[PDB]
RNA sequence: UCUGAGAGUUUGAUCCUGGCUCAGGAUUAACGCUGGCGGCAUGCCUAAUACAUGCAAGUCGAUCGAAAGUAGUAAUACUUUAGAGGCGAACGGGUGAGUAACACGUAUCCAAUCUACCUUAUAAUGGGGGAUAACUAGUUGAAAGACUAGCUAAUACCGCAUAAGAACUUUGGUUCGCAUGAAUCAAAGUUGAAAGGACCUGCAAGGGUUCGUUAUUUGAUGAGGGUGCGCCAUAUCAGCUAGUUGGUGGGGUAACGGCCUACCAAGGCAAUGACGUGUAGCUAUGCUGAGAAGUAGAAUAGCCACAAUGGGACUGAGACACGGCCCAUACUCCUACGGGAGGCAGCAGUAGGGAAUUUUUCACAAUGAGCGAAAGCUUGAUGGAGCAAUGCCGCGUGAACGAUGAAGGUCUUUAAGAUUGUAAAGUUCUUUUAUUUGGGAAGAAUGACUUUAGCAGGUAAUGGCUAGAGUUUGACUGUACCAUUUUGAAUAAGUGACGACUAACUAUGUGCCAGCAGUCGCGGUAAUACAUAGGUCGCAAGCGUUAUCCGGAUUUAUUGGGCGUAAAGCAAGCGCAGGCGGAUUGAAAAGUCUGGUGUUAAAGGCAGCUGCUUAACAGUUGUAUGCAUUGGAAAC
């Protein structure tokens, strides 16, 4: 009733989920900090992981690149 | 990923092949985009009557044959045009 | 086998029938007795045959006189 | 699968299959409707129904063809053109069975029949055992060769007696077909054409 | 060039209104009787009821360590795979529970989107690091396993250098759009890649083919959204809706969006039917009809939804995943009592329900899929073979001769006679079927692979391209079919009806009793209607009965009916919305007509043709209907 195909893929995915989660928490705590104290210094850095993540496919291209753009925003605005 | 492949639409002990262009996870004998031309396995000859027109164009787009669907291509010589039109 | 209790007719000369027995019935309608509208399938199952009649058998189920 | 009691079919209808072989016979020349009430009054004044019924019986008893059979033939001739009155006859005068018959190679029609089921008759360029093939005039349909030499020949062989409208090419027993028949020779057992009216109410 | 049949029945008799019934087709059919075979097709309509057991998605050693086996003195050579990794498991298969609405059909706009592999074109494929499966050891167990500590490998993972082009912005131009708004620059800033494997040559150095990878480019397929129109019954369901309607800023989604958020408002739908109830997968199509249309949504094909019930999420290009994961509920099962296992609406099959619907089969041989260079491999999809007269089609139970009449049966026109009846008996003949003998295919009139020949690119070598040779492969299969092969009519006829509609009648028995019946109606002691018999008629390997749909039924009448006396004019009036509406002129062109283009999937429909011994059937070419857009016509 079961298949060692899908056996071997659970077991893959949990590591892959692992990883992942990590990238994502990077990024997530690396825009809080940026929108916190703001500064044009940190978007660089949010610029290096979203486009990273989304090569991976980690985070969907899309997303991305409207978190780019609305950050960019933020800064125009301010300066 | 359109591959022009068969579709078996014949009756018990007697097949009938149509050359047709489909996607790949298509059921067999189901829908499909465009007709290219039919087969018999017992015409004795002209088992094949070809297009070789929109055939060329799906081709040129870059249709993936098959091995039986490629070996009735190279007898009438189809597989010559399209090597020479990519060249 | 539903619920439905139905006042069939026995369509024949004699029968088996002892108050509590199995029957399959079919469709028609009587036009004397007023109410029944089905018939009982002959020599069937539960049921026996109609025996003792040789022209239109298929109908009320009897062997073929052989 | 047929009636083995033609005489009294016949002799109900009152015609016989063309030759009154079954109708002169050895014995009382009866002439009457079978049954014991044969000899009785309430002749005429048959129904449309029933005069239409007992035609239709004989167009399809002079053949020895079965009704659903009919139904397919009517079926088939009945879309094409327009007033087909000449192509429905030559079709029902097709059987293969019949034209061997018509051929004078056999005593009778039904016998004709159990020769070509039991394989000796041929057609131009094949074998033939099903007895019902529809044939077109320009077949040589060409009779066998271990047959000619079978004990029953010599009637078979006799064909000088045959209509013209089934050429042979006498003593070489070619034997095809041409000049399809006219109502000349479909004498006057089934010659008519309310039938096919019949078959346009009961079958579309 | 389409194209339509009626009859019986109220009365003492007639005409009309009007209902009932019948003559014809059809089905996923069932029952009774009977029963030989072949070619096609169909075969749980009920309990989306529960399931024993066995199979239904894997593949690559040419990604990687290790292990094992066989040879070898050794170095090593070959084979095999538990595991890491890549890819596929979201396709394919089944069922129709739910769903009355953008679910579906049709036409569309996506200036509001994604798309792995595949197509074209264009830059790179350099150099480091840290880990863990397999293994070893220990604990805990019968085992499944689990926990702990060390050891390794990469096309696994994580940094770094580098951007032809990319993405996000900045500067002003361009061309503009349908309101938001897109389109193109030149300059600049900011940000961001990866991995090698196989083989050949070369002393080496180096070079090369191919697979694969990162960054792009072109399309295409596939997925998603919105909109117009069409698409059930019911008013003996009149209000419904509070994220429901709108704006603002923000968040989220591939994307637009009350999809979500905080604030500001009070709207939106509804008698042209909201809302509620009941019912149902929709469509191409099947059956029927002259047609308009009625009816069911068999099989199959497109789309949607579902996977014991109800939720959530990971991985991924794509799932909120039939035979993946987590949780709860219900149910069953195992245990050594601590713990676990399970989802046949995948192929068979079992139990149960039912009037009722099949092998616990063979092979990947052909077609199709997934992985692989090939060898291959996996394919209950698929192709066959069983089963069943379930439907359509076809062939058989014999042929000739044979009594102005064998026997028997039934009537006797009380000797005669008829009728069954050329039927039989009897003489000869043949073997589709049936039983031996010999031959024996079609599908594989394909093929992938491997040695050769030639061309062809690049060339220093190898792969791709055609021809020939080979391994060439069959579940069906010693099967269809064939032959002067032995025997031989031998192995094969049932069912309904006979008063009228409706072709076909007599006797015996019974005596308003027993019984028949689709309708009128038969039976009260002379029954052609009941029972039996003889005869005869309608069908035939089928025949009747029952159930359902359509026609006939002009019997819901748009085509195509009526309202004085037969069903039907409200008791009458004032009347909004709706429907209809005097004459003439002008414009527009919403109806109306017509031309061009796109589309209306394939199968089916009708016509022609081909192939099966012809047919049924299969293939083949032709064949409309509607919608949208554009260009004209101006009579109503
Ligand atoms: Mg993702
Ligand atoms: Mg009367
Ligand atoms: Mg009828
Ligand atoms: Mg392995
Ligand atoms: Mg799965
Ligand atoms: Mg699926
Ligand atoms: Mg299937
Ligand atoms: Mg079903
Ligand atoms: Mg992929
Ligand atoms: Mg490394
Ligand atoms: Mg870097
Ligand atoms: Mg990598
Ligand atoms: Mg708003
Ligand atoms: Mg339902
Ligand atoms: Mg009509
Ligand atoms: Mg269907
Ligand atoms: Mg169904
Ligand atoms: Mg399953
Ligand atoms: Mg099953
Ligand atoms: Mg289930
Ligand atoms: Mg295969
Ligand atoms: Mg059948
Ligand atoms: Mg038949
Ligand atoms: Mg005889
Ligand atoms: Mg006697
Ligand atoms: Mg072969
Ligand atoms: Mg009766
Ligand atoms: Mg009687
Ligand atoms: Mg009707
Ligand atoms: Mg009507
Ligand atoms: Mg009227
Ligand atoms: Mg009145
Ligand atoms: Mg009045
Ligand atoms: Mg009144
Ligand atoms: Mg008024
Ligand atoms: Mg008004
Ligand atoms: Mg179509
Ligand atoms: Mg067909």
């Amino acid at each position: 009733a079961n298949i060692k195909s899908n056996e071997k893929r659970l077991r893959q995915n949990i590591k892959r989920n692992l990883n992942n989660k990590g990238q994502k928490t990077k990024l997530k705590t690396n825009v809080k900090n940026f929108h916190k104290e703001i500064n044009l210094d940190n978007l660089g850095n949010v610029y290096s992981q979203a486009d990273r993540l989304a090569r991976k496919g980690i985070i969907s291209t899309n997303r991305a690149r409207r978190l780019k753009s609305r950050n960019v925003a933020v800064l125009n605005k301010t300066q | 990923m359109v591959k022009i492949r068969l579709m078996r639409m014949g009756r018990v002990h007697y097949p009938t092949y149509r050359i047709v262009a489909v996607d790949s996870r298509v059921k067999r004998d189901g829908k499909y985009i465009a007709l290219i031309g039919h087969l018999n396995p017992a015409l004795k000859e002209n088992k094949c009557k070809i297009d070789e027109a929109v055939a060329l164009e799906w081709l040129n787009k870059g249709a993936k044959p098959t091995d039986t669907v490629r070996s009735l291509f190279s007898q009438t010589g189809l597989w010559k045009k399209f090597v020479e039109s990519k060249k | 086998t539903n619920g439905f209790e139905v006042l069939t007719y026995i369509p024949g000369e004699g029968h088996n029938l002892q108050e509590h027995s199995v029957t399959l019935l079919r469709g028609g309608r009587v036009k004397d007795l007023p109410g029944v509208r089905y018939h009982i399938v002959r020599g069937t199952l539960d049921t026996v045959g109609v025996e003792k009649r040789r022209q239109q058998r298929s109908a009320y189920g009897a062997k073929k006189p052989k | 699968k047929y009636t083995g009691s033609i005489f009294k079919r016949s002799r109900r209808l009152g015609f016989s299959l063309l030759e009154n072989n079954k109708e002169f016979s050895k014995g009382k020349k009866r002439k009457t409707i079978p049954g014991q009430h044969g000899n009785r009054f309430r002749s005429s004044t048959m129904s449309g129904y029933a005069q239409q019924l007992q035609e239709k019986q004989r167009m399809q008893y002079m053949y020895g063809i079965t009704d659903k059979q009919f139904r397919r033939l009517f079926r088939l001739v009945l879309k094409q053109r327009g007033n087909l009155a000449v192509n429905l006859f030559r079709v029902l005068e097709s059987r293969l069975d019949n034209i061997v018959y018509r051929m004078g190679f056999a005593p009778t029609r039904r016998s004709a029949r159990q020769l070509v089921n039991h394989g000796h008759v041929l057609l131009n360029d094949r074998t033939v055992d099903t007895p019902s093939i529809i044939l077109n005039p320009g077949d040589k349909v060409r009779l066998k060769a271990k047959t000619i030499k079978i004990p029953i020949v010599k009637a078979a062989s006799e064909s000088g007696v045959v209509s013209p409208f089934v050429e042979t090419n006498n003593k070489t027993f070619e034997g095809t077909y041409v000049r399809f028949p006219e109502r000349s020779e479909l004498p006057a057992g089934i010659n008519e054409s309310y039938v096919v009216e019949w078959y346009k109410r009961l079958v579309k």
